[PDB]
């Protein structure tokens, strides 16, 4: 029925670094440090 | 400039100016009647 596309996507962070669409929320680079913390936590937990 | 394609170009301008040091936008002229102005010609701002 529409004359325009009924689906309008939201993007929290958005942009083109080469004209290939890249986008992200906020959880993208929290992966690295969080698993690093957990690794240190489970080293010493095994000693205890 | 009712169409949101104009407002995308504003968001690119201020964001990429801070990050990359440059941002761009263009004004074009095409034939539309979904937001008509005089002589059935409109001027649209398109994102770059």
């Amino acid at each position: 029925a529409g004359e325009h596309i009924p689906i309008v996507p939201v993007f929290g962070e958005w942009g083109f670094v080469e004209d290939k669409e890249v986008y992200e929320g906020v959880v993208r680079l929290t992966k690295d440090g969080q698993r690093l913390r957990n690794m240190i936590m489970s080293f010493n937990a095994d000693i205890v | 400039m009712r169409h949101n394609t104009a407002k995308i170009a504003v968001n690119i301008a201020v964001r990429e100016q801070i990050e990359a040091g440059v941002g761009a936008w263009r004004l074009v002229t095409d034939y539309e009647d979904q937001s008509p102005t005089s002589n059935n010609q409109v001027i649209r701002r398109e994102p770059i």
